[PDB]
RNA sequence: CCCGGCGAGGGGAGUGAAAAAGAACCUGAAACCGUGUACGUACAAGCAGUGGGAGCACGCUUAGGCGUGUGACUGCGUACC
RNA sequence: AGGACCGAACCGACUAAUGUUGAAAAAUUAGCGGAUGACUUGUGGCUGGGGGUGAAAGGCCAAUCAAACCGGGAGAUAGCU
RNA sequence: CACAGGUGGUCAGGUAGAGAAUACCAAGGCGCUUGAGAGAACUCGGGUGAAGGAACUAGGCAAAAUGGUGCCGUAACUUC
RNA sequence: AAUUCCUUGUCGGGUAAGUUCCGACCUGCACGAAUGGCGUAAUGAUGGCCAGGCUGUCUCCACCCGAGACUCAGUGAAAUU
RNA sequence: GAUGUCGGCUCAUCACAUCCUGGGGCUGAAGUAGGUCCCAAGGGUAUGGCUGUUCGCCAUUUAAAGUGGUACGCGAGCUGGGUUUAGAACGUCGUGAGACAGUUCGGUCCCUAUCUGCCGUGGGCGCUGGAGAACUGAGGGGGGCUGCUCCUAGUACGAGAGGACCGGAGUGGACGCAUCACUGGUGUUCGGGUUGUCAUGCCAAUGGCACUGCCCGGUAGCUAAAUGCGGAAGAGAUAAGUGCUGAAAGCAUCUAAGCACGAAACUUGCCCCGAGAUGAGUUCUCCCUGACCCUUUAAGGGUCCUGAAGGAACGUUGAAGACGACGACGUUGAUAGGCCGGGUGUGUAAGCGCAGCGAUGCGUUGAGCUAACCGGUACUAAUGAACCGUGAGGCUUAACCUU
C-alpha cells in the first residue's frame, strides 16, 4: 500500500527479533579423530562412522 | 455408554443377495484395555481412561508408560478418555468390542479431524474463482470483498477468510452400521469417517436425540 | 496435503529429470564416488539401483532388456562385464547415500553417494 | 493394521477366464427390478482389461444395434448366472474406438491364428 | 430487562431474559450489574479482580474466618 | 441439463433431431441435474405428425446420459450422447408412442409406463 | 612483528609536544545504526505529556527526611503551523 | 502483367493474452494484414516554432507535440496563494 | 545496462516435406549468470479434462477450433 | 435509421428469448435529393444479427508441472514520511 | 493540497415494516379455503434472453418469487459498453467556429499492506516443586430452511360434493460437513500406441529431442460432476391468545393480588473452539530427598559436588503441514531407498522357432516391465555425546500431624 508516519525504532526491532539466527545447542567433536565435527553429519575428511566424503 | 476407539483401515462397496451393492467404510474395533477408571472418589471427576492398541514405543516418555503399566500392559498408541454414568467401572481386562454395535442402529462418528493440509481461499468454502477471461486485471480467481464501508467501519466476525483446518473434531452425524461382523471384529458404516488411511477414530453409539 | 505418497520432483521438468539423470548416473558408474544435494542423492539412488538387479547375473536377453530401457553404451558396459560379478553377492542395497553436510558456495544442504562395496579410499585431501 | 491392499487379492475370484482385448464373451445376468425375476443375457466385444479386486466387472460395449453403450456387469455380483469365453481376439489396446458406431459385423470378432 | 450485546454474528440483537440468567448460571444477574459501577479501563479492571460470587451457595472460603458484613 | 440451456437428443416420434432443457424441476437454486432428474424441455425442431410443434414447452426424463446413469452396483450403462424422452406438459407419461436405441434396467417406474408396457423386452 | 583472498583492515614495536595530530590525518554537534550499563516491561489499553508514587542502583544521604537517574501502579488529559 | 490473392524472410500492429514500482520510450508471445507495391529502403541532401512539413489526426518536428530548445526583456504582471 | 527494443548489404549445407513453411540438423553460434529445496494461498507461464458447448460478459477472450497435397463435387448474386 | 420526444415505433417471424436482427406499414422526432439521395458486384484486421462446429470463459471446478511467493545463503530498492 | 460514476459479476453485512413455514384472535367464516389478523430476525430465499439499463418485456422454476440501508456497499477486487470525455460521424441548430445529460464505432482503471480489523498460526511467561498424559466448562460460534405423499383423517362439520393440525415415516431440493471405495477427473516419480530426423560402425532391435513432441490407457493420493448425511424428541422462559378465580361495577372481566395452558424466535437440548477463568484449573501418570560462605532477604549473590523424570537442537523422515507447531524415530532402530512376498496398471519385451516377398502375426511365454500402497528383510544410512532441566519446593487463617 503506503505508509501513514515514519515509524519508531522499537518497531523495526521487533520485526526482525524473532527472524533472528537460532542456537545450534552448543556443538560436537569427534569419537573416532583429533579432527573437530559437525553435528550428525560428516566431516570433509569423512570421519563419522568412516568411509568417505567430500573427495574435494 | 461411551465410545469405541477404531482405525480407519478398510473401503469397500459390498454386494447384497438382491444384485445391489453398499459404499461402507470398514473399521476394525478393538477391544478397550482399561487404565484405572478415575472416580469421584478424589474431587467430583468421573470419567475412563482406555488404550485400544498399541505402538513399537521405543521413545516414549515415562508418564504415558504407567498409564499403559496400571493398564493391558501394551506400551501404548495414546491415550482416549470418555466420560461415563450409571456407576464406576471394572478397571481390568472389561474387553468392550463388537458387542457394543449389535443393538446400535445408527452411529455418530466423532473424528479426529480431517488432515487436508492448507483448505484456504475459496477452496475449502467451495466460491467461485473470478473470470479467467476478459483480461482482468491480476486476477483469474478472487474471493471477493469481505466487509462494506466507513459505516461500520469494520470487519464482522466468523467470516468465511484463508486458514487451515488446524484438526479439530469433526461429527459426520447419523450414518448407518450395515453390519458389525465377529471374529474378523470389523464394523462396517455406510458413511464416511474424517481423515486419511491409518489415522485413528472414535466410532461412539448416537449422541442425539 | 501430499498424504501416502513417496519421492521427488526437484527442479524443472521431466525432460530435464531424464536429461541431467543421464547426466549423473554416468558420471557414478565411471567414478563409482559423487557429491551432490540430499533430495537428488536419493532420486539417484533409486535410478541405478534396479538397474544393477537386472544385471546381477550375466546374460545376453537381459543385457538386450537393458539397452531397451536405458539405451545408452556407457551405462549397459558397465553392468553385466565389471559390475553383474561385483554385486552378484548382493540382494538389494547396492549404494548409500551419507548425509555430508552443508555447501560452501551458498549453504545447500548434500549427500554423497557411494558404491556398497568401495572400500579402499584416501583420508587425506586433495586441491 | 496388515489387512491393507491383502484384501483386493482376498475378494478377488479365481475362477476368471486368462484375457487379452479384443475377447467377445457373453454375459447372462437378471434385470433384477424392484420385486420382479426376469432374466436378460448380453453380447458384444470386451474393450479393456478388468481385474479390479471387489469391483471387478466384464466392460462389454455391445455394438448390437441403434446407438453405441457400453455395459459394465460386475463378476462379484450373486445374480449373475454364466459367463463364457468364446472368441479370442488380439487388439493390443486399452480401447477399442473406431468400432462404436459400426454395428453391422461387429459383435463377432475372429479368432486369431497363426 | 435482556441484557444487550453483538458479539460479532447474526442478523439481530442477541439476548437472554433476567430469569434465564439468575435460574442457569446465576453470577451474571449481579456480575454485569457491578461491571457498568467501574471506571473506564485499567482501574477498572483492578478493582474488579478481587471479588467472587461462583455459582451460588457453594463458596470453598471457611478456612479464612471470613468477617460478616450486613447490607 | 448440467449448464442452463442444453440440447440433448429426441428419443421417440414427438419431435425431430434435438430439444433443449429450459429448466430442471423437482427443486430451485439449482444449476446442475442428477441421474434420475425430471427436466422441463422446449422443442427446438419438431415434426408436423408428431404429438408437439416448434416453441411447446413440456415436462421429460432421462432415457440416455453420455456420463452414463446408475443405482444397483453403482455401475454406469454408459452412452455413446444424451437423449431424453418428453411427456404431457401436466400429466405425465410419454406422449410418443415408440423408443428408439437402447435401454437402462433402470427404467422400470411408473413415470414411463407409455413405453416398457410394449412387447418385445422387458416388461 | 601477527591474521590474509598475491587483498582489505586493525593491533603489536618504534616516531612526535601531540597520532585521544597515522596519512579520507585540523577541534567537533545533530540525524543515523550499533556497543556498554542501571532501572522498568506477562490485571496487559488512545498526542505518549502532566499530577501522585512503591521500588532499585549509584552519591559515605554531611543518616538528619536529601541528590541523581529510572519507575510497577494510578487521578487528569484531543499535536504544532 | 497486375495499386489481385495464401504466405514465410522483410515491414507494420486491427484484436486477444501478458507487461501495468516493464526485458521494451507498447515491447513481447499468439490470432492478423501488406510482402512485384500508392511497397521495402541504405547512402548523400533540404525547410526552423503559431515556422515549417501533413493522401487530414488541429498529425509530426532529437525518446515527446492543440505550440520544440536556449540566451535577453524579467524580480513580466497576479484586484492572488 | 553484457537492456528480449530498433537497424541496411552479401554468401547460401543436410533428411523427411510442397519451398528460404515446418520437426530435427552439418559447420558455427551459444546457455540472455542468482542458485539449490518445498510444491501454501496467489501471481505469471505450460499440461489435461466428465457431461454440456459461451449457457461467462456490455463483447467468443488468443487459450480451442479451421488449415496441408491429391481427387470427387459445387449456390444466390455478379460488372460472368 | 449511425437519425425517432414517446417507444424498447407498430405488426409479422426465428425464440426460454427478441430494446438488438430481418420483411412490410406510418399513428412520419427534427429524414429528404452533391455536409447529396436510391441500388450493387468485388473489397475491410470495419459494425450489428442468424444456425451448426469447437473449445475450462462459464455451469462447477479437480489434479499435475515451473519461475516468484514460501525455505536457506547473497545483495537490497519504492510509493511514502 | 478531492469520498472516483452507472448496469453486471464476485464476496457479503446489518433494520423488520417477514417472501415463507410455524403458534393464534375476528369473520356478513358451517367445514375446507380465502378475507381480516397479531407474534417473530432464527433459516432457506431460483435461472436464460434481448438493452450500456436502473426501470421493461417474455420463456421457465420454486410452497414462495420480499421490503430497506451500506462514498447510488464493495476498481489500495473485477469491466471500458454508456455520457460529458478529447477522434469519426448521424440527427439538430447556427454566416461560422462549435454544442447537445439524443446518438452509434473501439479506445490507457494505478499502489510489493506501516498501523487497524478478520481468520489461521508460532514464540515467551503466571499455572505455585517440576515434567508429561488425559481433561472439566467461565466464555463465544455452527445448525435452525423446505416440497412430496403415506399415516394422522373422508372425521367433527355440511343439504351434498368436499373436509384440518401436531407426531411418525419413507423420499426430493437447497445449505453445511466429512470421504475416495463406487463413478467420472487428474496423476511431469508406470505401461502401450505413433510422426519425424538425429544416434548406437551397419541390419533386426531401441532410444535422445520436438508443449510431459502427440495420443490412449494408469497405481496410491487428492477431488465433485460422485459419496454418506445433520437439519432432533424433549425441557425451560414466554409472546400473541383462550382462560379460570377476582376488584373498579355484590357479578362479569388475560390483572390488580392468585394460578392451568400457550411458536421454529429467545434460554437450550444436537454439533464445534475453550483455564489469560490472574477467580490463575482440576484429575491422572512419573520423577528429583549432597554441601559451605554472606547480604540486599516469602529473596538474591558466590562456590564446590552435581542435575532425575522431561526438553530441544540435531538426523533420517511422516498416514502432520506456508513457516512452524504436530508426528514415527536414530542400531534400544521397519524412519526411508533398495530388495523379497503381494496388491492394483498394462497387454504378452527383445532374442529364438514358424508362415509370408514383406509390413506383420503366431508358439517359445500368458511374456516383460511397474510409482507413491501392505507386510518382511539391518542389505543400507541415521558416530556417539554435549547441552537446558538439579538435590523435595511461599506467606497468613482454619483442619490434621506427639500440635
Amino acid at each position: 500500500a503506503v505508509q501513514q508516519n515514519k515509524p519508531t525504532r522499537s518497531k523495526r526491532g521487533m520485526r526482525r527479533s524473532h527472524d533472528a539466527l537460532t542456537a545450534v545447542t552448543s556443538l560436537s567433536v569427534d569419537k573416532t579423530s583429533g579432527e573437530k565435527h559437525l553435528r550428525h553429519h560428516i566431516t570433509a575428511d569423512g570421519y563419522y562412522r568412516g568411509r568417505k566424503v567430500i573427495a574435494k | 455408554m461411551i465410545g469405541l476407539v477404531g482405525k480407519k483401515v478398510g473401503m469397500t462397496r459390498i454386494f447384497t443377495e438382491d444384485g445391489v451393492s453398499i459404499p461402507v467404510t470398514v473399521i476394525e474395533v478393538e477391544a478397550n484395555r482399561v487404565t484405572q477408571v478415575k472416580d469421584l472418589a478424589n474431587d467430583g471427576y468421573r470419567a475412563i481412561q482406555v488404550t485400544t492398541g498399541a505402538k513399537k514405543a521405543n521413545r516414549v516418555t515415562k508418564p504415558e508408560a504407567g498409564h499403559f503399566a496400571k493398564a493391558g500392559v501394551e506400551a501404548g498408541r495414546g491415550l482416549w478418555e470418555f466420560r461415563l454414568a450409571e456407576g464406576e467401572e471394572f478397571t481390568v481386562g472389561q474387553s468392550i468390542s463388537v458387542e457394543l454395535f449389535a443393538d446400535v442402529k445408527k452411529v455418530d462418528v466423532t473424528g479426529t479431524s480431517k488432515g487436508k493440509g492448507f483448505a484456504g481461499t475459496v477452496k475449502r468454502w467451495n466460491f467461485r474463482t473470478q473470470d479467467a477471461t476478459h483480461g482482468n486485471s491480476l486476477s483469474h480467481r478472487v474471493p471477493g470483498s469481505i466487509g462494506q464501508n466507513q459505516t461500520p467501519g469494520k470487519v464482522f466476525k466468523g467470516k468465511k477468510m484463508a486458514g487451515q483446518m488446524g484438526n479439530e473434531r469433526v461429527t459426520v452425524q447419523s450414518l448407518d452400521v450395515v453390519r458389525v461382523d465377529a471374529e474378523r471384529n470389523l464394523l462396517l458404516v455406510k458413511g464416511a469417517v474424517p481423515g486419511a488411511t491409518g489415522s485413528d477414530l472414535i466410532v461412539k453409539p448416537a449422541v442425539k436425540a | 496435503m501430499r498424504h501416502r505418497k513417496s519421492g521427488r520432483q526437484l527442479n524443472r521438468n521431466s525432460s530435464h529429470r531424464q536429461a541431467m539423470f543421464r547426466n549423473m548416473a554416468g558420471s557414478l558408474v565411471r567414478h563409482e564416488i559423487i557429491k551432490t544435494t540430499l533430495p537428488k542423492a536419493k532420486e539417484l539412488r533409486r535410478v541405478v539401483e534396479p538397474l544393477i538387479t537386472l544385471a546381477k547375473t550375466d546374460s545376453v536377453a537381459n543385457r538386450r532388456l537393458a539397452f531397451a530401457r536405458t539405451r545408452d553404451n556407457e551405462i549397459v558396459a558397465k553392468l553385466f562385464n565389471e559390475l553383474g560379478p561385483r554385486f552378484a553377492s548382493r540382494a538389494g542395497g547396492y549404494t548409500r547415500i551419507l548425509k555430508c553436510g552443508f555447501r560452501a558456495g551458498d549453504n545447500a544442504p548434500m549427500a554423497y553417494i557411494e558404491l556398497v562395496d568401495r572400500s579402499e579410499k584416501a583420508e587425506a585431501a586433495a586441491e | 493394521s496388515n489387512i491393507i491392499k491383502q484384501l483386493e487379492q482376498e475378494q478377488m475370484k479365481q475362477d476368471v477366464p486368462s484375457f487379452r482385448p479384443g475377447d467377445t464373451v457373453e454375459v447372462k445376468v437378471w434385470v433384477v427390478e424392484g420385486s420382479k425375476k426376469r432374466l436378460q443375457a448380453f453380447e458384444g466385444v470386451v474393450i479393456a482389461i478388468r481385474n479390479r479386486g471387489l469391483h471387478s466387472a466384464f466392460t462389454v460395449r455391445k455394438i448390437s444395434n441403434g446407438e453405441g453403450v457400453e455395459r459394465v456387469f460386475q463378476t462379484h455380483s450373486p445374480v449373475v448366472d454364466s459367463i463364457s469365453v468364446k472368441r479370442r481376439g488380439a487388439v493390443r489396446k486399452a480401447k477399442l474406438y473406431y468400432l462404436r458406431e459400426r454395428t453391422g459385423k461387429a459383435a463377432r470378432i475372429k479368432e486369431r491364428l497363426n | 430487562k435482556v441484557y444487550y450485546h453483538h458479539t460479532g454474528h447474526i442478523g439481530g440483537i442477541k439476548q437472554a431474559t433476567f430469569e434465564e440468567m439468575i435460574a442457569r448460571r446465576p453470577e451474571r444477574v449481579i456480575e454485569i450489574a457491578v461491571k457498568g459501577m467501574l471506571p473506564k479501563g485499567p482501574l477498572g479492571r483492578a478493582m474488579f479482580r478481587k471479588l467472587k460470587v461462583y455459582a451460588g451457595n457453594e463458596h470453598n472460603h471457611a478456612a479464612q474466618q471470613p468477617q460478616v458484613l450486613d447490607i | 441439463m448440467i449448464q442452463e440451456q442444453t440440447m440433448l437428443n429426441v428419443a421417440d416420434n414427438s419431435g425431430a433431431r434435438r430439444v433443449m432443457c429450459i429448466k430442471v424441476l423437482g427443486g430451485s437454486h439449482r444449476r446442475y441435474a442428477g441421474v434420475g432428474d425430471i427436466i422441463k424441455i422446449t422443442i427446438k425442431e419438431a415434426i408436423p405428425r408428431g404429438k408437439v410443434k416448434k416453441g411447446d414447452v413440456l415436462k421429460a426424463v432421462v432415457v440416455r446420459t453420455k456420463k452414463g446413469v446408475r443405482r444397483p452396483d453403482g455401475s454406469v450403462i454408459r452412452f455413446d450422447g444424451n437423449a431424453c424422452v418428453l411427456l404431457n406438459n401436466n400429466s405425465e407419461q410419454p406422449i410418443g408412442t415408440r423408443i428408439f436405441g437402447p435401454v437402462t434396467r433402470e427404467l422400470r417406474s411408473e413415470k414411463f409406463m407409455k413405453i416398457i408396457s410394449l412387447a418385445p423386452e422387458v416388461l
